[PDB]
């Protein structure tokens, strides 16, 4: 979707200790937001293991079903090689999978 | 997909983490969560046993760090009690430190 | 006092001094305009 945060006051500069200022959240309508500041101070001691949402796709997509960039050795290796198994009444089908992983990557 | 606060921690503050449950379609699930906190060392020390039953994919958690304790790097493992072998998990340090001034980098 | 200076009674030390704050959670049901809904927050900035 989208969620964007920024600074409520269409003007002015930088604000005083102890001084309120508001804080637009442009999000998708009914969903949750929850917020956290932190002193960027903090980072500069340790800026790993935090959450980004380009961590989170990179998790996905090391968890999907298919282990080619497309194609295949044949019709039933199509079929396999993009997380997919074809069975048909005629008799063709596709190589049998018992295996979770993806091929080891054999270099 | 695991959130904390900081990145670092002292001992004596606490820790505020978040656990984000979805399903593989990224949308919010309601399911019973086992979250443990293991040592540098890799000792479990507290064991919760939430559920994200109508809390909209979110589980609000947190945990005092004793003043008695080895610093180091800490870690919080979580999974679906359906799912006992795949474990999530987010680490953060702990360490007698003090917000500097002004970051430094090299490039 | 008659100084040209702040006498030490008229000086409010700064003591919040958290390394994190704003833990709050918050809902986006307002009226929506383009399926972006948005929530302006009041909030307290530290020390």
């Amino acid at each position: 979707g989208s969620l964007v945060v920024k600074s409520g006051q269409s003007e002015d500069r930088q604000p005083v200790p102890g001084q309120q200022m508001t804080l637009k959240i442009e999000g998708d309508h009914g969903a949750r937001v929850v917020l956290v500041a932190v002193d960027k101070g903090v980072f500069v001691l340790n800026k790993k293991n935090k959450l980004t949402q380009s961590k989170i796709w990179d998790v996905v997509e090391k968890a999907d079903i298919g282990c080619t960039p497309g194609s295949g050795k044949d019709y039933a290796g199509v079929f396999s090689d993009a997380g997919l198994t074809f069975t048909s009444s005629s008799g063709q089908q596709t190589a049998q999978r018992a295996e979770l992983q993806c091929p080891q990557p054999a270099a | 997909f695991i959130q904390t606060d900081k990145t670092i921690y002292t001992p004596g503050s606490t820790v505020l983490y978040r656990i984000f449950t979805v399903n593989h379609k990224l949308l919010p699930v309601g399911r019973t969560v086992m979250v443990n906190i293991e040592n540098p060392e890799g000792i479990p020390v507290k064991q919760d046993s939430l559920s994200s039953q109508n809390q909209l994919g979110v589980l609000p958690l947190s945990w005092d760090i004793p003043e008695l304790v080895n610093m180091g790097q800490w870690k919080i493992r979580a999974y679906y009690e359906n799912s006992p072998q795949q474990v999530f998990s987010t680490e953060f340090e702990v360490k007698e430190y003090v917000l500097p001034s002004f970051e430094v980098i090299v490039e | 006092l008659d100084e040209d200076i702040i006498a030490e009674e008229n000086i409010v030390s700064r003591s919040e001094f958290p390394e994190s704050w704003l833990w709050n959670v918050e809902d986006l049901k307002e009226p929506p305009k383009n399926g972006i809904s948005t929530k302006l927050m009041n909030i307290f900035l530290k020390d």
